[PDB]
């Protein structure tokens, strides 16, 4: 049951975390987002595309 | 307006072929 | 099973094809026994743009009709017509109520499938008068609505649809509900707007069990076909990908199925791929578009969009590629696209960078009441001077 | 209403405008008061800005 | 108890396992069965999934 529900609990956890270092920020590069969240910077640029869709 | 649906069809398919070879 | 009809005489009128769907439009109708109607049906055939009957002086009598079918249509429904008053004599004897009711309703429902209406509403209407179960209430009304989506007169759609949609809600039966959605869907992708037509199409599949309908496979593949064309990446992400039942089900999907993907992959070379064939594919079999034109301009429109919400920026050799067709081509549509307000971009050819402004904010919903009131102030105008004379 | 409040500002401006003459010359006593009203007039600014408008009265005339 | 287990796992309706996760644990605390430590560990993983954490 965790094992099936982990993946997507992972998903909105960088979903989350995402919206955290957006909030106060504008023209941030997306190196300082991928530190922030200290997650690699693929994942980040794919994750934040879909949340602008 | 003007009939886009025709011509897009063919040149949608053929065109973007060549485009895989001259361009990423 | 009747649904098939309604579509098939909708693809003479396809602009991208014109000579192969009259092969397609005859097939079903000959089975059913349309053909004594059909001299008249004919001239609506015209419109749509030929017909290969036996009476048609149109170009392709290429498949045409056989004499024989039209006769024995007609010997048929005058011995129909035969039993019935034979029926009708017999009924006194018994209950005046049940037997006179059951046979005018089955004569009806049979002028329907010939596509005699004159005689389907006579027929029915004796029927309504006395008590008869509400489920089969719900479905004799629909098939003279069935007749007229056949028929392809407009108006004439209107008329039956305001009717049922009364009898159904007051009714108890779920199911029935839902079959008036789908003779409404044939509606909806009939008339140029064929975003309408997705949603009844998504609620049917459901419930709308088998008797009146094709075969859950055939009926699920028309069901992502349309979801596709109305709704994007969230809205498609959520319904269609979200759920269960596909995966219980099994595909037997594969070629729309790459199509519903292609979005959400967010490759707009895959998805343009798709598209270019799928047009031709699915289109020219079943009715969901007689008029071309709307269904890649609004794809075109959703595809470019997507891409440009995302990405600010793109090379213009990945632009050529992914959106397909030529520079000069994409150029041209940019300039339709722009003028509705909902993409706004600038193209740097000369400097070889593509920029999205991309403005989401409060001007995009001005945007939509300025624009949408235009088509109703005009219309009444031309209402009050036609009252006041 | 809108008429009846251009009339009866104009009569309160009057009561200060005809006291500042009065006190700059003819020595009536400066107070606190009618000098912190007059400088926020110069100081807030007002600036003219959009909105508030509707089409909708003509379709239900035609309706009728 | 066994139910939330098909249904949490597979189908992805969080709230149905958890009613069922629920009236298991009901059940068994009357008597004070082990079975009651077991079931209150799933009603945590259901709610998890749903991410109100």
């Amino acid at each position: 049951i965790i094992s099936t529900h982990l993946a997507k609990l992972y998903d909105n956890l960088l979903e989350q975390n995402l919206i955290r270092v957006i909030e106060p920020f504008s023209r941030v590069q997306i190196e300082h987002i991928s530190s922030l969240i200290k997650l690699s910077k693929a994942d980040v640029e794919r994750k934040l595309s879909q949340m602008i869709l | 307006n003007v009939e886009d649906d025709f011509s897009n069809q063919l040149r949608a398919e053929l065109e973007k072929h060549g485009y895989k070879m001259e361009t990423s | 099973m009747p649904l098939e009809n309604l579509e098939e005489e909708g693809l003479p009128k396809n602009p991208d094809l014109r000579i192969a769907q009259l092969r397609f439009l005859l097939s079903l109708p000959e089975h059913r026994g349309d053909t004594a109607v059909r001299e008249e049906l004919m001239a609506a055939v015209r419109e749509n743009n030929m017909a290969p009957y036996y009476e048609a002086l149109c170009k392709s009598l290429d498949w045409q009709m056989d004499m024989d079918l039209l006769s024995k249509m007609k010997k048929a429904n005058e011995e129909e017509l035969k039993r019935l008053d034979e029926e009708l004599e017999d009924a006194e004897k018994n209950l005046g109520e049940s037997e006179i009711r059951d046979a005018m309703m089955a004569k009806a429902e049979y002028l329907c499938q010939i596509g005699d209406k004159e005689g389907a509403l006579t027929a029915f209407r004796k029927t309504y008068d006395k008590t008869v179960a509400l489920g089969h209430r719900l479905d004799i009304v629909f098939y003279l609505l069935r007749i007229g989506l056949f028929y392809m007169d407009n108006d004439l759609i209107t008329r039956n649809t305001e009717k049922a949609k009364s009898l159904i809600e007051e009714g108890g039966d779920w199911d029935r509900r839902n079959r008036l959605k789908v003779y409404q869907g044939l509606y909806c992708v009939a008339i140029r707007d064929f975003k309408q037509a997705a949603e009844l199409f998504l609620d049917t599949v459901s419930t709308f069990t088998s008797y009146e309908l094709m075969d859950y496979k055939t009926f699920v593949t028309y069901t992502v076909y349309v979801s596709m064309i109305a709704l994007e990446r969230p809205d498609l992400r959520e319904k269609v990908i979200k759920g269960a039942e596909i995966l219980e089900v099994l595909h037997s999907l594969p070629a729309v199925r790459q199509y519903l993907f292609s979005l959400y992959e967010c490759r707009y070379s895959v998805f343009f791929q798709s598209l270019a064939v799928v047009e031709q594919e699915m289109k020219k079999d079943w009715l969901f578009a007689p008029h071309y034109r709307y269904y890649v301009r609004e794809m075109r429109i959703h595809a470019y969009s997507q891409l440009l919400e995302s990405y600010r920026s793109l090379t213009l050799g990945y632009m050529a590629e992914a959106f397909g067709v030529g520079v000069e081509f994409i150029d041209q549509e940019l300039s339709r696209f722009i003028a509705a307000g909902r993409l706004h971009c600038k193209i740097d050819k000369v400097n070889e960078i593509v920029e999205t402004n991309r403005p989401d904010s409060k001007n995009w919903q001005y945007q939509e009441t300025i624009k949408k009131g235009d088509l109703l102030l005009n219309r009444v105008q031309k209402l009050s001077r036609v009252i006041n004379m | 209403n809108q008429v009846h409040g251009l009339k009866g500002l104009n009569s309160k401006l009057l009561d200060i405008r005809t006291y500042l003459e009065k006190v700059a010359s003819g020595k009536l006593p400066i107070n606190h008061h009618i000098i912190y009203q007059l400088q926020d007039v110069f100081n807030l600014l007002p600036d003219a800005s959009l909105q508030e408008f509707v089409k909708a009265f003509y379709l239900k005339t035609n309706d009728q | 108890m066994q139910s939330g287990i098909i249904h949490a796992a597979e189908e992805k309706d969080w709230k149905t396992a958890y009613s069922y996760f629920y009236e298991a644990f009901e059940g068994y605390d009357s008597i004070d069965s082990p079975k009651a430590i077991t079931s209150l560990k799933y009603m945590l993983l259901c709610k998890i999934m749903l991410n109100t954490p």
